[PDB]
């Protein structure tokens, strides 16, 4: 019924966890950027398939270049400085079928080098977590999506622990 | 024929920027030049308050001058009372992003809204003892950014849609628009007479409507940044501005036109709110470095200092008898100068 | 496409285009008129006196 | 009189507003970015 | 059990 942010909630080992979607907002990210400083974890997500798709239909964007200039608008924020981010690289089995048929050298200038999926994920993988400068404070944690078990969930929650581990640590100042 | 229309556009503007041009032959501080200066004045805290667990990101003081309304990010609504510390009412929120709140001139009614684009009125008034969502009114685009009571039955919205509304209470249907904005809207206030109002976006624009005809019927210009605040001048003929260029400007509907630039060379952070003292003799200003600042109306020097807070300041409001000034900052406290 | 707006925009001008103006001497006038006849009456302004004041503890 | 009604009033609301408090803070806050049909809809399900 | 895929 109603649009704007939606609220999602679970209980996974005894901790309880909310989750904000501002995909709906279609505004100024500026302006209510702010109100979410204070959160634990930024949870990102990209698509590999997105690199032989011309998604943006604008010959000048394609659709792994912005995605690497959101991430990067996002990653440096001066509210999130000290916020981790789970990145998710999502649809690893449509790229490995069209790795071969068109190689991963169609986004980059650079080759990606033998054309199958663990290279291929590599270079696109050092390419997004290249992006980040603070590395002092925040780090990156990134899982290929797994469809069939329950990997996803679980690599969430061991991330937001280890977070809630070093966030401890840290205000003791031992870290 | 698209270029041609735009050519007659900028005609069209040449004309406006000569006939303004002409009628401007002296300047408001050549009037001001021989008027004694109000000199320092210092302000006192009296009364604090205490009761918030989040940022704190609006206020509006009663038509009473005792109760005044504070919204945080936390799901609260808290009713207060400045005469005595000692809270009314506190209202559950469904959605815990609230941006502004209003009181209503009756007394019987309060106001939210927020990222979740609804704006939702609150039974403050006793309907068997508890408190409900008397109405949702649903419509806008993006977050709603500001909202003011004109009457117990009408409501005046702006949104982040770059669009201000003016909606129904008894129905929930929105009965004007009121187009033109190419920004998102940021600010939103009532002239006293409540039959015009003005608004600012984050274009450096304000524009001075009609809640009758629906339509726009003058433009102001000056600022090179987004503006946050806006009041009206007490007499109704006037209006200041806020923006993010560390800078308050003051225009007068009259003569369409612009007075002042209150600024100085040791501020630089942006504006958040904006106020005018009664006979508007005292300009209030809201800066991001913690500090609240008094201006001068007629001559444009600092009068007082306020410091308080150590976060920053996001609102502030006088009492209908200028009696008392009450900021908000994003801890969880409010204060009381006089 | 964007005709009818090139055309409204026009149009909003040409309203705005035809205003009275009065010159800034006399609003600036008016406006120190006002500030000196309601100066008595404003509580900041002039220091508050202890029994009137409603915050005195 | 009237400032003890007022004080049980207060007393009452603030009790409640710290439970609520303590009890919110129990609880981690995510935030979900993403362009769209970047499978967001997959995390979510 | 959390880390970055190795770079």
């Amino acid at each position: 019924k109603t649009t704007g942010i939606v609220e999602t909630h679970f209980t996974f080992k005894d901790l309880y966890f909310k989750m904000f979607d501002v995909g709906a907002q279609r505004s100024e990210r500026k302006k209510w950027i702010h109100c979410f400083e204070g959160v634990t974890a930024i949870i990102f997500c990209v698509a590999l398939s997105d690199y032989d798709l011309v998604l943006a239909e604008d010959e000048e964007m394609n659709r792994m270049h912005a995605s690497m200039k959101l991430f990067d608008s996002i990653c440096n924020n001066k509210w999130f400085t000290e916020t981790s981010i789970i990145l998710f690289l999502n649809k690893k089995d449509l790229f490995e079928e069209k790795i071969k048929r068109s190689p991963l050298t169609i986004c980059y200038p650079e080759y990606t080098g033998s054309n199958t999926y663990e290279e291929a994920a590599a270079y696109i993988q050092c390419q997004f977590e290249d992006l980040n400068r603070r590395k002092d404070t925040k780090e990156i944690y990134t899982h290929f999506t797994c469809s069939t078990d329950t990997k996803n969930v679980q690599f969430v929650f061991d991330a937001v622990t280890d977070v809630i581990i070093k966030n401890n640590l840290k205000e003791c100042g031992l870290y | 024929e698209l270029d041609q229309l735009r050519q007659e556009a900028e005609q069209l503007k040449n004309q406006i920027r000569d006939a303004r041009k002409a009628c401007a032959d002296a300047t408001l501080s050549q009037i001001t030049n021989n008027i004694d200066p109000v000199g320092r004045i210092q302000m006192r805290t009296r009364r604090t308050l205490r009761g918030h667990l989040a940022k704190i990101y609006a206020m509006h003081w009663g038509t009473d001058s005792r109760l005044l309304v504070s919204a945080s990010q936390d799901g609260k609504l808290i009713i207060w009372d400045s005469y005595t510390t000692n809270k009314v009412h506190a209202i559950p929120l469904r959605s815990s992003w609230v941006m502004t709140c209003a009181y209503a001139p009756s007394g019987n009614y309060v106001a939210c809204g927020g990222l979740d684009n609804i704006c939702s009125i609150y039974n403050l008034k006793t309907r068997e003892g508890n408190v409900r969502v008397s109405r949702e009114l649903a419509g806008h685009t993006g977050y709603l950014s500001c909202c003011r009571f004109l009457d117990d039955n009408q409501i005046v919205t702006s949104s982040g849609d770059t669009t201000c509304a003016l909606w129904d209470i008894e129905t929930g249907q929105q009965t004007t628009t009121f187009t033109g904005h190419t920004g998102d809207v940021m600010s939103l206030s009532l002239a006293p007479d409540t039959r015009l109002f003005v608004s600012g976006a984050c274009d450096a624009s304000a524009k001075l409507w009609d809640v009758r005809e629906g339509m726009c019927r003058q433009t102001f210009t000056g600022h090179e940044s987004d503006i946050n605040a806006i009041c009206f001048f007490p007499n109704g003929n006037a209006f200041a501005t806020g923006s993010d260029d560390a800078t308050c400007r003051l225009f007068d509907l009259r003569a369409d036109q612009e007075l002042m630039t209150y600024s100085h060379d040791n501020i630089i952070c942006g504006i958040t709110s904006v106020s005018f003292s009664k006979s508007g003799r005292l300009l209030l200003a809201g800066y991001d470095d913690f500090n609240c600042n008094v201006w001068d109306a007629l001559k444009a020097d600092r009068a007082g200092v306020l410091a308080g807070h150590d976060n920053r300041v996001s609102c502030l409001g006088v009492t209908d008898d200028g009696m008392a000034v009450a900021t908000g900052s994003w801890d969880s406290f409010l204060k009381i100068w006089n | 496409a964007s005709i009818a707006q090139a055309r409204k925009l026009v149009e909003q001008l040409k309203m705005e285009a035809n205003i009275d103006r009065i010159k800034v001497s006399k609003a600036a006038a008016d406006l120190m008129a006002y500030c000196e006849a309601h100066a008595k009456e404003d509580p900041l302004l002039t220091p508050v006196p202890a029994s009137e004041n409603p915050f005195r503890e | 009189a009237e400032d003890k009604a007022a004080v049980e009033r207060s007393k009452m609301i603030d009790r409640n507003l710290r439970e609520d408090g303590e009890k919110a803070a129990k609880e981690v806050k995510l935030l979900l970015l993403g362009a769209g049909e970047s499978g967001k809809n997959t995390i979510v399900k | 059990f959390k880390v970055a895929a190795r770079a």
